[PDB]
RNA sequence: GAAUUGGCUGUAAAGAUGCGGCCUACCCGUAGCAGGACGAAAAGACCCCGUGGAGCUUUACUAUAGUCUGGCAUUGGGAU
RNA sequence: GUAGGGGAGCGUUCAGUCCGCGGAGAAGCCAUACCGGAAGGAGUGGUGGAGCCGACUGAAGUGCGGAUGCCGGCAUGAGUAACGAUAAAAGAAGUGAGAAUCUUCUUCGCCGUAAGGACAAGGGUUCCUGGGGAAGGGUCGUCCGCCCAGGGAAAGUCGG
RNA sequence: GGUCAAGAUAGUAAGGGUCCACGGUGGAUGCCCUGGCGCUGGAGCCGAUGAAGGACGCGAUUACCUGCGAAAAGCCCCGACGAGCUGGAGAUACGCUUUGACUCGGGGAUGUCCGAAUGGGGAAACCCACCUCGUAAGAGGUAUCCGCAAGGAUGGGAACUCAGGGAACUGAAACAUCUCAGUACCUGAAGGAGAAGAAAGAGAAUUCGAUUCCGUUAGUAGCGGCGAGCGAACCCGGAUCAGCCCAAUCAAGCCGAAGUGGCUGGAAAGCUACACCUCAGAAGGUGAGAGUCCUGUAGGCGAACGAGAGGUCGUUGUUCGUGAAACGAUGACUGAAUCCGCGCGGACCACCGCGCAAGGCUAAAUACUCCCAGUGACCGAUAGCGCAUAGUACCGUGAGGGAAAGGUGAAAAGAACCCCGGGAGGGGAGUGAAAGAGAACCUGAAACCGUGGACUUACAAGCAGUCAUGGCACCUUAUGCGUGUUAUGGCGUGCCUAUUGAAGCAUGAGCCGGCGACUUAGACCUGACGUGCGAGCUUAAGUUGAAAAACGGAGGCGGAGCGAAAGCGAGUCCGAAUAGGGCGGCAUUAGUACGUCGGGCUAGACUCGAAACCAGGUGAGCUAAGCAUGACCAGGUUGAAA
């Protein structure tokens, strides 16, 4: 009901999807097993967040 | 969808007859009659190859190989061409069998 | 709510059927009619 | 017989489209679009090709007088004095002569300056 | 239709983002609002036009089912 | 210079004739700064994998931007609105390539003149068992009313 | 050169733009044929010994088609072919076959259930019986309609033919008669054809001689709100041609002439150097482009069995609309002669002339295309039928409607094996000329989605352009006459239609592709140009040849005008002769046939679009009612008659 006027441009469709990019995971590597893993967060490779804790 | 059906699909050779190939590849190449198709018009000779692999994703010692093949032709051969090459025969005859016809060019022998 | 189609065995037949078209001759024309018009086929197998 | 309009159309709307390059969006990419922004393209091109030498007579009248005010005449006075004098048919393009050769300009303005008093 | 799609005032087929002059205005989004885009939707249903249509009506025209009526046919006899 | 009249021509298909070209590559397709008064036509390059220019004459289903025109494909709106009843879920355990969604356990909430049960009509293997994971399932899926195979239906007395 | 000050000036790109490069998406275009289309010709009915069309079955494995049929992808006899075969089928297994399989012709033999269906019922393919035969298994009979009997019919068929019945839109620029048109539609009957036919005629010569068909007469004679419009027949030219009975060669098939070497190539049939056949160079196939490589072709042969009356009233037909309306035709009522007789000749009479009604049969010339063949200035995947097979999917209760549809390679050699992954998918390897063919397999356009690069853009008002100058980058029609991009300046109101007037806040349209609209027909009419003959010019149907065209003078147009006509004539008309209309002479104006084009007329007539109108059918499984037959209304309140 209420309708769009015309097609958006190539243009101006792109430019709207400007603010689209992903936000890519700061990482760190695990203190223990050596493997990649995120903050505050336990080791998924290992399992050890300060000392040890899921089973892995 | 046509194919091969083209002539009336008689075979000029036979399942015995000895040939030699005209023109393709093995040109002058000799050997026996293996298969012959009359419909789709296909000649086994022994001398023409491919060599070739089966697919066995399980089956008769899965264990995949390939394999020494037969190359299999069409109207181009001759038969049973006596004096050492290749030689269009058309004539025909009885002699010692009056139930059957007999084929030459230049000399009555196949 | 209720719709068109109510679904009978003793109806779809009792008209429609092979039989019932051949019970005059207006149906034995849309019998061969259909038939000439390719196979097009009447309600016994329908 | 029939022929069908295979391999005509495609290669006009190419020769259309080909035209089109600094065009912006579908004006250098869909057909009809382009080839109707040809027409307006043909008005603005014949007409302001017939203008272009308006365009530039302004230009050099432009600096002429610039030259001319600059020695103490002015375009009016110089081509009044210039005219005056049956010597110079100058006219044409004198605008450079004033632009870079100063001494040269001084010297038509000096001499346009004799024949008017 | 494609757009790179501001404001006032004026001009234009008489209600301008797209013409003029003047003002304004960095680039791109998100949540919201509905004033404008004469916003979308349905070849206006109002009105008029068409020697267009269809339903109805009657003391418009014309036919007709139906119905009444004279003669002829089945269909005959005698008194008067 | 609008309707309208007149003149010259360009291109496409088929056709007859002429010259011919092609696997050391045809038509078509792609790029291009050249030629021609225009419709147009060449040159070289790149694709392609069988056919095809040119001249002369003849015959047309012969030239598209529009017709809310026809078929098809692909955009916009936009990662938007929605995911189909406000009867809620939760943890453990299992399997698996991968599980919020399948399995089991323990709870929780919902119907209970029903949201339980049994038939009719209609549907037609949807039942059971064992497999599967493309699509169908509004997410997922190891799961299913989906896909594959095999089984299953028994009447002197029930209904005809 | 260090810090203050005042100036100017670059660059960063979140994202955008243009160009280029490389993909993806898609499926246009070119190529092709496995499919269509209509011309000409051929052939042309099937069914009570069971049709057409189907249902269900048959196969080692069977879901679709094909083929069959409880003897089931078949069975037996004869003929041909003579190594293969075991259906589309890609596929394993079992086998069959020279004691001639398969396949091709030719008869028989079996043939479930349904359907004209026909023992009886029935919502087709199902449910129930009876009488014989008898050893069950299993065969046979049981419809009505004609008839002593034998025997015949009920059904089906695309179009064609006759008949019973019989529309409207439309045209008349409205509308009743008219036109549409006896067209469409329904119905009945039948065959390969039908109809029609052997003068109570046509017709004006005391001519003709059955019918039908074509040309022609002829847009004539005529009919008509004398409007729109409608429209003969005789003669003549051809196709083919008969009149008789009665009542007192082509199908299986077989036979067939004539090349090698070298070369490019993956591969040759191409090039080349030499050679050969040809009552055979038409054609397709073979790794590419073919006489001599295969099948064929010209030519040659070829079988047991198989085919070849009158009136009146109401009306109507033909050119015949009530007109002066004859004649045929009937619904009703009437219903004469018969041989010095009887009907006709367009009211009617005489004369004159043709002709014998009230009984039947009757090849051929003709029409059509379900089917088969051959061809094509016919299509080639949005074309051509709708279908490169499908009346399928799919839509509808139904009658009914109704799709898109194609491509590896020359050959499956169709990709073992390795690697990432559950897979999908890809990357190697290998095959192959090519994998720049890999099974989402010919080319692969455009829209549309991305990735990389170049120059660019974050104080700028914009139909996206155009012009001009500068910057940067690139040098294969190409160092300039430049190509790409850009910064600034100047200029600048989309296209189409519709209009007095459009940037319009008027129409249309998302974008690209493909489809898509001024034709065609007639011996029509009238013009322009062109050709051939020319005071003459042409043929039509058809006949005969038919890699070809000739023949065919029936007819048409010139050749004389004038009039209402009879008629007359270089004159004719109106009128009692002089006035005039038309016209020949001109001062001089030749045609006809064919072709292309400009128009006109009749048909859809440039393409698309109506609301509506008519005919035949399909629908009451939704809803409006009827009918027959069943089922249903917890619980509580109130408390009538008697
Ligand atoms: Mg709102
Ligand atoms: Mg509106
Ligand atoms: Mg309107
Ligand atoms: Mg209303
Ligand atoms: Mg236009
Ligand atoms: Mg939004
Ligand atoms: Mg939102
Ligand atoms: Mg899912
Ligand atoms: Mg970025
Ligand atoms: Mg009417
Ligand atoms: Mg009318
Ligand atoms: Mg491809």
């Amino acid at each position: 009901h209420p309708v769009p006027k015309k097609k958006t441009s190539k243009s101006k469709r792109d430019m709207r999807r400007s603010h689209h990019a992903l936000t890519a995971p700061n990482l760190t590597e695990c203190p223990q097993c050596h493997g990649k893993k995120l903050s505050h967060h336990i080791c998924p490779n290992c399992g050890y967040y300060d000392g040890r804790q899921v089973l892995a | 969808p046509s194919a091969g059906s083209h002539h009336n699909d008689k075979l000029h050779f036979k399942k015995g007859d000895t040939v030699i190939v005209l023109s393709g590849k093995h040109k002058g190449q000799t050997g026996k009659v293996l298969l012959a198709l009359p419909r789709d018009q296909k000649v086994v000779v022994e001398g023409v190859n491919v060599i070739t692999k089966n697919v066995k994703p399980s089956m008769t010692n899965p264990q995949g190989g390939q394999e020494q093949r037969e190359l299999a032709l069409h109207a181009s051969k001759v038969a049973l061409v006596d004096p050492e090459t290749g030689k269009a025969t058309r004539v025909r005859k009885q002699i010692v069998d009056g139930k059957k016809v007999r084929v030459a060019v230049a000399s009555g022998k196949t | 709510m209720k719709r068109t189609y109510q679904p009978n065995n003793r109806k779809r037949a009792k008209t429609h059927g092979f039989r019932a078209r051949m019970k005059t001759k207006s149906g034995r024309n849309i019998l061969a009619r259909r038939r000439a018009k390719g196979r097009h086929q009447l309600t016994v197998s329908d | 017989p029939r022929a069908k309009t295979g391999i005509v159309r495609r290669r006009r709307h190419k020769k259309v489209l080909k035209r089109a390059k600094g065009f912006w969006g579908s004006r250098s990419k869909q057909y009809r679009n382009a080839f109707q922004t040809l027409l307006n393209a043909a008005t603005y091109e014949y007409r302001d090709r017939r203008n272009k030498k308006r365009d530039f007579r302004r230009l050099w009248i432009q600096r002429i007088n610039a030259g001319a005010r600059l020695h103490g005449m002015n375009y009016s006075t110089f081509i009044n004095g210039l005219k005056r004098a049956n010597i110079d048919l100058n006219r044409k393009v004198l605008a450079d002569i004033a632009a870079r050769e100063p001494e040269a300009f001084k010297a038509l303005v000096d001499a346009s300056r004799n024949a008017r008093q």
